[PDB]
């Protein structure tokens, strides 16, 4: 039986539980400069396209 | 004529294996998936309205072995309803058998399974963070371009028994009215602007007020305000998303009124992070299910 069609959201907080510092504060901070430095995507967008162009124009 | 459950057979025959074993399906059989697949989604909603109960995953982004071992934890197909969130290609080693193996479920299973567009599956993106390469090195650059269009048909977000939205990205400055959602036409690139463009790319962020600048160089960051405000004028209980990779594997945001949900554990080599898939019962209480990172 389908669910695509076309009452309240809570969280179990037993399933949340079961799942500050300066080491935990230096932990997180490395964290999210290795993400910030990860994604570069918007970066080389128009370099992607110049490639999808000229390989375009290959035919 | 195209053998689906001998596709999913043999995508599902290295189950057990050493992670990385691959499986070669034939090109015919490849596009053949990318066609249906296509067709289903053209014919389904742009922005899915959906019923509980249903798994949602987040990021996957090639880590094959990893989604098997979500399906091993949720019930593979059709035991549970699945939503993803999108970016199933690149950074990882098995972007074909990822993508293969979820587009095979949704030719399957149309109305229980479930797959939103990320910003990954885009051409701007895929020619240069894995995909292009694994489809020029496995096959040919013909197969990349048959993704392309594939990709370019897929919803973009999903509104779960009218209390939780889901996109990829987050809200969009533009965001007014879901029906502007429901106008965009398909197939379609994302724009380097616009509505879709943040729906895919945009970021929660703790420090911003209103809406500021993204380090990413595309889209916005909104703050916790943005999403109280959104969710009290569209009547919804929470905001769900992927696209950045968090630690548990899951994370909240705004007195929990969004969570970001990973599902790649270990991230592409890089890190060692969690996976999380969430769980929505009929009620829409919401769990979590974990992959904890290797030991």
């Amino acid at each position: 039986k389908g669910i695509l069609k076309n009452k309240s959201q809570k969280w179990d907080e037993m399933n949340i539980l079961a799942t500050l510092s300066p080491e935990e504060r230096e932990k997180k901070r490395q964290f999210e400069m290795k993400r910030k430095l990860h994604y570069n995507e918007g970066l080389n967008i128009k370099l992607a396209r110049q490639l999808i162009s000229k390989d375009l124009h290959d035919d | 004529k195209l053998n689906i459950d001998s596709i999913i057979q043999r995508l599902l025959e290295v189950r057990g294996s050493k992670p990385g074993k691959n499986v070669q399906l034939q090109e015919n059989e490849i596009r053949g998936l990318c066609l249906k697949s296509r067709e289903i989604f053209l014919s389904q909603p742009i922005l899915l309205e959906l019923e509980a109960p249903l798994k949602i995953c987040g990021d996957i982004h090639g880590q094959y072995y990893d989604l098997l071992r979500l399906f091993e934890y949720g019930g593979f197909p059709p035991e549970s309803n699945y939503l993803f969130l999108g970016d199933y290609v690149d950074r990882g080693k098995q972007s074909l058998e990822t993508i293969c193996l979820l587009l095979a479920y949704k030719i399957k299973y149309p109305e229980n399974f479930f797959l939103l567009r990320g910003n990954h599956e885009c051409a701007s993106i895929n020619r240069i963070y894995g995909f292009y390469d694994e489809c020029k090195r496995r096959y040919n650059i013909k197969l990349w371009k048959t993704f392309t269009d594939c990709f370019n048909c897929l919803p973009i977000a999903a509104i779960v028994d009218e209390k939780i939205f889901c996109c990829h990205g987050g809200l969009s400055p533009d965001l007014q009215s879901m029906e502007q959602i429901r106008r965009i036409m398909r197939p379609t690139d994302v724009p380097d602007q616009g509505l879709l463009c943040d729906l895919l790319w945009s970021d929660p962020d703790k420090d911003v007020l209103g809406w500021g600048e993204n380090d990413r160089g595309v889209s916005f960051t909104f703050g916790a305000e943005v999403v109280a405000k959104f969710l009290h004028k569209h009547d919804l209980d929470l905001i769900c998303r992927a696209h950045q990779v968090v630690e548990d594997g899951y994370e909240f945001f705004a007195k929990r009124q969004l969570v970001t949900l990973f599902s790649a554990p270990n991230y592409c080599g890089e890190f060692d992070n969690a996976g999380a898939m969430m769980s929505v019962d009929e009620t829409l209480m919401c769990s979590f299910q974990i992959l904890k990172p290797a030991e």
